């Protein structure tokens, strides 16, 4: 198996994989989400219309359970990873304490994933 | 023993499970539910070994609710029924069997309302009307007796409490209630539980 | 077939008091309808402040005992004290567990001191069941010696007695009378009787005569 | 070993003053059959352990290369270290209970007599890691016939000297010849002392056969 | 157990071993196996101890009430046939395996096998016990046509030797019996009167 | 095990010309208790009782025989029992049963009708007498009783102390016994009199 | 148990335990296993003690019928006989184990009974659980053509050995001394073990015990 | 073993006896038979003690976790939701445990029977142990959700009284916890004899 | 399963048994009487192994009549007990056995009522209260809690009405009917049948 | 199967019948149960034919390469040895009775006994099978120290001929080899060949 470290500090203390990755979140369409009183508006950038495109294949913005949602930017195939990954905690959450997740909790499985890829052999 | 129906109309799959939990000499719980909602419109009905038949059956309900989150729509019953019975087959002959007897209802836009019968070892067979448990015994005959294809729900619900009358008469384990829900193109409705 | 198995018999038993602890068993070592020796103590020294009991497969005695040294020393290196008789009750507890689908069929009694000063007795299952005692048989004669202790120390069914404090001599009167009597009735408990003593002095040791028929 | 082959019988053992004395018989069983007559029951472990075993003799000669190239290993090492006859008893007390637990017993029964540092040691060890020390010991049919004589000496004289102990263990093998079935007229004595281990033999029993004249 | 009975010209001998094991231990080390049945009629007796004494027993009795209502010495093949009848009419129950050998006047020396199953054949030689087993071929190289006395009972005392040594069963002393016309003469061979062999050592 | 059906807990106990005779009264059918006054020791004569423990049915059938031949005996020989010879009867009786054997222990109580002398036996279930000088047990609980009689019994009691140890020997021995117990009976057996008490005992 | 008898020059020494156990407890502590067969032959029993007792009675039993017919004193060999006779008849299932020991016309005879109707007659025999240890005793010490005393302490030493060397054996030794001219029946002939004195006191006091209900009933 | 629980108006009240049975030998007559899982749960205890005792430790350990994970206390469902998949992955292999999971969460009141069998079923009232069948006779016969609180600790004692009387398997004291609001609290502990001169 | 219970008052016994015989799944009969009169004031209650109970309970009611018509007067319900407990331990050992768990009661002239509880081994106990069945089990303690000595005939029936309200609730088995009988001074008499 | 060896000065004799019997049914009466081991090491096989084939197989290759490796002609301990740790490894696994017999320049004819669990034993002469129960008498009593190959020979070949007349497994023809340093003499007996022994017939 490959099993390199792909993601080390730098003489300055910098972990340069991570700052790159945010650079290719910077080169992605801008997802815009507002908290409300009663309502949560995601919105983010189409960038590439193209009249030939089929708009419901490349939406941005996913829904994660029956109460979570997300919309994301970067790379939209990462984005798809962890999307998938998030859909399949979030019912193994409402298998194994009978209530659907907390929007914190997902939060939170989502940032593990990311940080565990950011530390791990050869990833 | 444990008692599943279901009944298939034109337009409506009328299923009905009896509502006790017991513990091999006392009823531990008289309002007990056997009836696990997959999507909108797809009812398992799960019977069996202890223990298996709650596991089996949420392991099948987050895969098919995880389908749907997938995908946007959800499975039709006829793959809600192929999936459960690849998962019971598969594990058949592992370490750990599932030892369940399943009726799976049903409604597809297309291909109307559906059930489905699913023995321990899971062999799948769509049929107009089900049962399981030693109840089906009795029950069987009453509704090969009176079912027609085109039998309205007010009848279907006639020929239930039927078969539910034969249970109170001559079936000899006490099930004095049993939940009773309908699938439809509206989705699955809470019907009256049948009580004696 | 073959049999992992083998009841080596012994009765061993524990007695808290306010300020201290006694633990005592027989010395015959047995198998079937042979003495192996009759010199063979149960009780065992842990800490300053414990003494364990075991009784039964003498194999998995040994072994258990064994291993309850090495965790004792396990916990002195990597939290830098010593283990309290609770904390050696519930890891008891859970290294019986761990053994729970191939038992160590040795019964114990861990008797000793607690951070308080008094006497504590904890009691397993052969699969690490503990609770608290104030005083337990356990063993081959375990069933000769419980009553007697419900009698004279637990003072059940006893009218118009005034329950006393336990004192050191009258419970230490009290294991040697009970191993007397045990040693008349049961065939494996017999040859020497050896008692440890835990109080905040130390574990000091005694050992009397039984029969050694 | 979960059906024994070839196998010993009784192997005796007591201490005294000195040193230590062990005795077994030079036959293999296999069955009732007295199949294999010239066999040594008896290792030298070191120059200070020895032992000897009942029961499985493929599993002793199991337990001789093991044992044996344990002691060529440490005695590489020329350390100044050598294991006691204790440590060898420990070993095989956790190699026998090691063999239990995976339910693939060694089907022996072994008496680890020494002597270091100006104590004797004698030691017992069975298929089940059932293990202790005694002044006496007998595996087998000895534990019945020969540990009773062994045990009423060593209750009225605690301390024997060599020729007492080499006294016990011959009769006692006397005993073992007239009342065990799978026994035999041919047995080694190793001696264990401050002077090393000394294994002497064939020794054989002179038997007393009176009685075979006391019916009528 | 080890029995042996070898038929010569004149009369017979006969031969045992003197061991009873419970399981494996020695309950008996000089065990008279060589049952007196009438005054010229021996049988050996190997199998259960208890099966052997009662038949052993009642066969004495019947042949002794026979021969005196006949008023004649009785036969060895009617000591050997009422063996037969009674240990295969009992052969589920019985654990019993006799050689009777014997003197008669009509037919001479006779050795009868009754091994377990109650059959019953004339030998020149027979062998029983568990201990029998190892000395078929011993004893199928050296019996010879017409052996006298004293060879047969040097063939009888090695063969049982023989059978002692590997045996755990047998063991003990080596009890003989010549039966002829003068009477019987017994011999017990204990030490080193029992035929010592060398183990093949180095 | 057939004789740990019912439960079931009879001491019999010696003292200087006095005997005491002790039951534990549940009835029950396994784990299940029925009744709590269930006769376990039946009378044998004026100061001579008999004790048994074990299956119910048992206990009935064993105790109703004995007082078949009991009664025809001390009918036919004009005397009342001697105690040895009651256990000789009982014995008998247990034996007949050999190889189809009742599932009852019995135990004996006693003084000689002549003498006075304090007997006690008691006999496994196919017949074997024993006879001791100090306590029998027999019971489901019998290694209880076994270390209370044997730590609590002390030669020469008069009938207040050989109260005192029989009801602390039976009630501390039947409260370490799940299938025992459901109250205590004790027949204390003088000359003069004959003392029957049920004690305050744990009802669990 | 351990029971055991050896041949002297005049006699028969027979010994015994006196423990008896109900499983592994010992249930009696001084039980007699020395049987009267007749008045020159006794019997030590051990086995099914049930068995062992109604056996030796009833060949007791019908030796008292023979000799009384006879008007002899009756032999060991008759006892042997009905003994043996009567447990292959029960096919085994009566587990009499029994050692026969006495002294008629014909000498001291001794004789171990195996409860399937086997029969040994030897110079010295030992029975019970405790057999090995007391085989171990008598294969070490015995001579033939002993005196009495010397006897007797071999079968004490054998009880003793069987004693101390086996669970199911202990708390004292009986002997019965045998010979032409006399019945020794020694019980006990040693204690080797006893009681350990109580250290404590337990003697719960008048009042301490509550009682429900009491019936007094006066006899005569 | 004799166990109980039931919700009423006022939370759940649990009870249990307190004796051990070795077979026929009672081993102990001392046996706290209602585990104290965290300060918001309550546990029963029959079937094996060891198991009992070591699972719903493990319960309360993985219980403790889920609290500092996701800095709040977890519900009685997913608390008996996680003893049930615990105790799933050991079926044939000889778990004898059958337990009552007892606490308050923002549902309300809660009570979840849950076995090594692999049953999880809530519900108003439950008796597990082998004197079980002669707890449901009384606490089904004066069970009602509006029980005041001193009414619902007399039926509870009660009830574990009568199971005690009728089963050999229990005796002992009447352990009798209640789950309230802000956690359980300990009742009483009345010993059987003690109730005998009661009742 | 097959449910006995005798209440015994200061005058009276109060005797209930279920009305069902079954056949593994089936109730074949649901008007099945358990109650045998042996004489004018005893009942025998006898459930049990099928066939035994029919076969020893008509025995025990033919000796008891045929005592009656030998002899002028009644077997009292000690002495018919004692009979019924005779003959089945007679039987036990033999090569015909009786599983069969029997409830006597009855009102004599001079000892008042009497209700005796005897289980398939043939032991004999006097009990103020008694029950087979897998019920018992529901409902003795039920009686434990609410039996007082000196409870009348109402109360009684009351209590009863209890029990078999538990029965409905908690048990498994569909027992709904019920036959009620008194035996008094003045005989036995039969009470309604407590329904559900 | 009865198989033998018996060593003299200068080499071996190894010898073994010739009967494979499936029950009572003999499915090979000419069976070849003497196997070449190495050039001057044969074993005799007893037991399970499947187990003893393949474990010689395995020996072969073994010690085959070991001795290409060492240069040397192998020892016989050497060989027996591997068998030794081939059927204690498997002695749950395997019904295999060992004899081990050959020769070697430092040690001289050895005869090595590996019965069933696994043990090893150098003896004088060796026997095994099921028929080598009926020969133990035989082989004791007849058994001289100082024996020539001629000698060996004639001793193997008659207590194979008794103990295949007593055993009914055992049976066909004697299968002789002769092992020292010039070489390997192996012989077939047959018909006449193998030692007759006249059965008491009744005069």
């Amino acid at each position: 198996s490959y099993d390199r470290a792909i993601t080390v500090f730098s003489p300055d203390g910098h972990l340069f994989q991570v700052e790159y990755a945010q650079e290719a979140v910077k080169k992605g369409s801008t997802a815009v989400g507002v908290r409300g009183r009663d309502i949560v508006v995601l919105g983010v950038e189409k960038k590439s219309v193209a009249k030939l495109q089929d708009e419901r294949t490349v939406r941005k913005i996913c829904a994660l359970d029956d109460n979570v949602c997300m919309a994301f930017a970067g790379l939209t195939a990462d984005a798809r990873i962890v999307i998938n990954r998030a859909r399949v905690e979030c019912q193994s959450h409402r298998l194994t304490v009978e209530d659907p997740v907390t929007v914190e909790y997902i939060t939170r499985y989502i940032a593990s994933l990311k940080q565990r890829y950011t530390q791990s052999n050869g990833r | 023993m444990e008692y599943l129906i279901g009944i298939q109309g034109p337009d409506y799959v009328l299923v009905a499970s009896d509502r006790v939990a017991a513990s091999n000499i006392v009823q531990m719980k008289d309002d007990h539910d056997k009836m696990f909602k997959m999507s909108e419109k797809i009812l398992l009905l799960c019977v069996g070994e202890a223990g298996d038949t709650v596991q089996f059956a949420e392991y099948i309900q987050k895969n098919v609710q995880l389908y749907k989150m997938r995908n946007g729509y959800e499975l039709s019953p006829t793959a809600a029924a192929n999936f459960t019975r690849r998962n019971l087959a598969d594990c058949l002959r592992s370490r750990t069997p599932y030892h369940v007897n399943l009726l799976l209802a049903g409604y597809d836009e297309h291909e109307g309302p559906a059930l489905y019968y699913m023995d321990y070892l899971a062999a799948l067979a769509k049929a107009p009307f089900a049962a399981h448990g030693y109840g089906a015994f009795l029950t069987l005959s009453i509704l090969d007796r009176y079912y027609t294809p085109t039998i309205s729900r007010e009848r279907a619900v006639e020929l239930l409490r039927k078969c539910l009358e034969e249970l109170q008469k001559r079936f000899i384990l006490n099930l004095p209630t049993f939940s009773v829900r309908i699938i439809d193109k509206n989705g699955i409705h809470d019907l009256d539980n049948i009580s004696f | 077939r073959f049999s992992p198995y083998v009841f080596n018999g012994g009765t061993i038993l524990a007695i808290a008091g306010e300020d201290f602890a006694i633990v005592a068993s027989d010395t015959r070592l047995s198998e079937g309808f042979s003495i192996h020796t009759r010199d063979s103590p149960k009780c065992y020294k842990l800490t300053d402040k414990t003494v364990i009991g075991c009784s039964g497969f003498h194999g998995d005695c040994l072994t258990l005992t064994k291993i309850i040294e090495a965790r004792l020393k396990m916990y002195k290196h990597s939290n830098n004290k010593a283990m309290t008789t609770g904390a050696i009750a519930a890891m008891l507890s859970t290294i019986l567990y761990s053994r729970r689908f191939f038992p160590y069929y040795v019964y114990n009694i861990i008797g000793g001191l607690d951070e308080e000063g008094k006497g504590a007795v904890y009691s397993f299952d052969p699969v690490g069941s503990y609770q608290r005692d104030s005083f337990k048989a356990g063993g081959s004669a375990s069933a000769m010696l419980q009553p007697l202790l419900d009698n004279q120390v637990g003072f059940k069914n006893m009218q118009n007695v005034e329950h006393v404090p336990l004192s050191l001599d009258r419970a230490m009167r009290l294991v040697k009378d009970v191993f007397i009597s045990a040693a008349e009735r049961d065939v494996y408990t017999g040859d020497a009787l050896r008692i440890c003593i835990v109080t905040k002095e130390g574990i000091r040791e005694e050992t009397v005569s039984l029969r050694k028929d | 070993t979960q059906n024994p082959m070839v196998t010993g019988t009784s192997v005796l053992g007591v201490k005294f003053e000195g040193g230590v004395v062990i005795a077994a018989d030079m036959l293999g069983s296999y069955g009732s059959l007295a199949r294999f007559r010239n066999i040594s029951r008896i290792m030298r472990v070191n120059n200070s352990t020895m032992l000897g075993a009942s029961g499985d003799y493929a599993d002793f000669q199991y337990l001789k290369q093991v044992l044996g190239q344990m002691v060529i290993d440490e005695e590489l090492l020329g350390d100044g270290h050598s294991y006691s006859p204790r440590a060898i008893h420990s070993w095989l007390t956790r190699a026998m209970y090691s063999r239990r637990s995976k339910m693939n017993p060694l089907w022996n029964t072994m008496v680890i007599g020494g002597y270091a540092d100006g104590e004797s040691f004698l030691g017992y060890v069975d298929m089940l890691g059932v293990a202790y020390e005694a002044p006496s010991l007998a595996t087998g049919y000895g534990a019945y016939l020969a540990q009773p004589l062994l045990r009423e000496v060593l209750e009225k004289q605690p301390v024997l000297s060599q020729t007492e102990a080499r006294d016990l263990v011959e009769r006692c093998m006397r005993v073992l010849y007239y009342r065990d079935a799978r026994s035999y007229n041919r047995f080694q004595i190793a001696t264990v002392t401050e002077k090393g281990v000394e294994i002497e033999g064939p020794l054989s029993t002179e038997t007393n056969w009176d009685i075979a004249h006391m019916i009528s | 157990t080890t029995i042996m009975a070898v038929q010569f010209d004149g009369g017979v001998v006969l031969g045992a071993d003197s061991r009873t094991t419970t399981g494996s231990y020695i309950a008996n080390r000089v065990t008279d196996k060589l049952t007196p049945i009438h005054d010229r009629i021996f049988c050996c007796r190997s199998g259960s101890a208890a099966d052997t004494q009662a038949v052993a027993d009642a066969v004495t009795y019947q042949l002794g009430f026979h021969s005196i209502e006949l008023n004649e010495p009785p036969l060895v093949h009617t000591a050997a046939s009422l063996f037969k009848e009674m240990c295969y009419r009992y052969r589920e129950d019985l654990m019993a395996g006799i050689i009777i050998a014997g003197w008669d006047p009509q037919e001479g020396g006779q050795v009868y096998s009754v091994p377990m199953g109650g059959m019953m054949v004339r030998q020149s030689f027979a062998i029983g016990g568990s201990g029998s087993s190892y000395i078929y071929g011993y004893v199928d190289a050296t019996y010879r046509e017409g052996m006298t006395k004293e060879e047969c009972l040097q063939f009888t005392a090695n063969a049982l030797a023989l059978a002692m040594e590997r045996d755990g069963s047998s063991g003990g002393v080596i009890r003989l019996a010549a039966i002829a016309e003068s009477g019987v003469e017994r011999q017990v061979l204990l030490g080193d009167q029992i035929p010592k062999f060398a183990v093949a050592t180095l | 095990s057939i004789m740990s059906y019912n439960g079931g807990a009879v001491m019999a106990m010696k003292g200087k010309n006095c005997v005491a005779i002790a039951a534990d009264r549940r009835f029950g059918i396994q784990a299940q208790m029925v009744t709590t006054d269930f006769q376990k020791i039946f009378p044998m004569g004026d100061r001579l009782y008999i004790g048994l423990a074990g299956l119910a049915t048992d206990v009935q059938t064993v105790a109703q025989r004995l007082k078949f031949r009991l009664n025809l005996y001390e009918l036919k020989e004009g005397r009342q029992i001697k105690p040895y010879t009651l256990m000789s009867m009982v014995a008998n009786l247990l034996y007949e049963k050999r190889f189809g054997p009742y599932y009852t222990e019995p135990v004996i109580a006693g003084l000689d009708p002549k003498t006075f002398k304090p007997f006690i036996c008691s006999l496994d279930l196919i017949g074997c007498p024993m006879v001791t000088d100090d306590f029998v047990v027999s019971g489901t609980c019998a290694e209880q009783m076994y270390g209370m009689c044997e730590s609590l019994w002390e030669p020469n009691m008069d009938p207040d102390h050989l109260f005192e140890t029989i009801s602390q020997a039976m009630l501390n021995a039947v409260d370490r016994d799940a299938v025992s117990g459901m109250g205590v009976i004790v027949h204390i057996i003088e000359k003069d009199k004959i003392t029957t008490r049920t004690l305050k005992a744990r009802m669990d | 148990t351990t029971i055991a008898g050896v041949v002297y020059k005049d006699g028969i020494v027979l010994g015994a335990d006196t423990r008896a156990t109900e499983g592994m407890v010992v249930a009696d502590k001084n039980c007699s296993k020395i049987h009267f067969i007749s008045p020159n032959i006794y019997c030590c029993g051990a086995g099914t003690a049930a068995d062992t007792d109604m056996t030796t009675q009833l060949i007791s039993s019908n030796l008292e019928l023979h000799s009384l017919s006879t008007g002899r004193l009756p032999r060991v060999v008759t006892a042997n006989r009905m003994l043996k006779q009567m447990l292959f008849r029960y096919q085994g299932y009566i587990g009499a184990a029994l050692v026969l020991g006495g002294v008629d016309v014909t000498g001291p005879h001794l004789y171990s009974i195996y409860p399937h109707g086997s029969t040994d007659k030897l110079p010295y025999v030992t029975m019970g659980s405790g057999s090995l240890a007391a085989m171990a005793v008598f294969e070490d010490k015995f001579r033939p053509d002993m005196e009495e005393e010397e006897a007797k302490n071999l079968v004490s030493e054998a009880i003793a050995a069987g004693i101390f060397n086996d669970l199911g054996s202990g708390s004292n030794i009986d002997l019965c001394v045998i010979s032409k001219n006399k019945l020794d029946f020694l019980r006990p002939y040693t204690v080797p073990n006893k009681k350990g004195t109580r250290l404590g006191r337990y003697r719960c006091e008048k009042g301490t015990t509550a009682v429900l209900t009491e019936k007094i009933t006066p006899l005569e | 073993t004799t166990t109980l629980a039931f919700k009423f108006r006022h939370g759940v009240i649990v009870a249990a006896d307190s004796r051990a049975t070795a077979g026929a030998y009672i081993a102990s007559q001392t046996v706290k038979k209602v585990i104290e899982i965290n300060p918001y749960l309550l546990g029963t205890m029959a079937g094996g003690a060891a198991d009992c005792s070591f699972w719903e430790r493990l319960l309360a350990r993985q219980c403790r976790i889920y609290e500092l994970r996701n800095k709040e206390r977890i519900s009685v469902a997913a608390a008996s939701k996680l003893l049930a998949n615990m105790v799933y992955q050991y079926k044939g292999m000889g778990l004898s445990m059958g337990t009552m999971i007892c606490g308050w969460d923002k549902r309300g009141p809660g009570l979840y029977y849950v076995d090594s069998e692999g049953n999880r079923i809530s519900g108003a009232t439950f008796s597990v142990g082998s004197g079980s069948v002669y707890a449901y006779g009384v606490m089904d016969r004066g069970y009602s959700y509006d029980l005041e609180v001193e009414q619902a600790y007399d039926l509870a004692r009660r009830a574990i009284y009568q199971a005690t009387y009728r089963d050999a398997y229990s005796g002992g004291a009447v352990n009798l916890y209640h789950v309230r609001e802000d956690g359980w609290i300990r009742v009483s502990s009345d010993n059987v004899a003690d109730l005998h001169e009661k009742y």
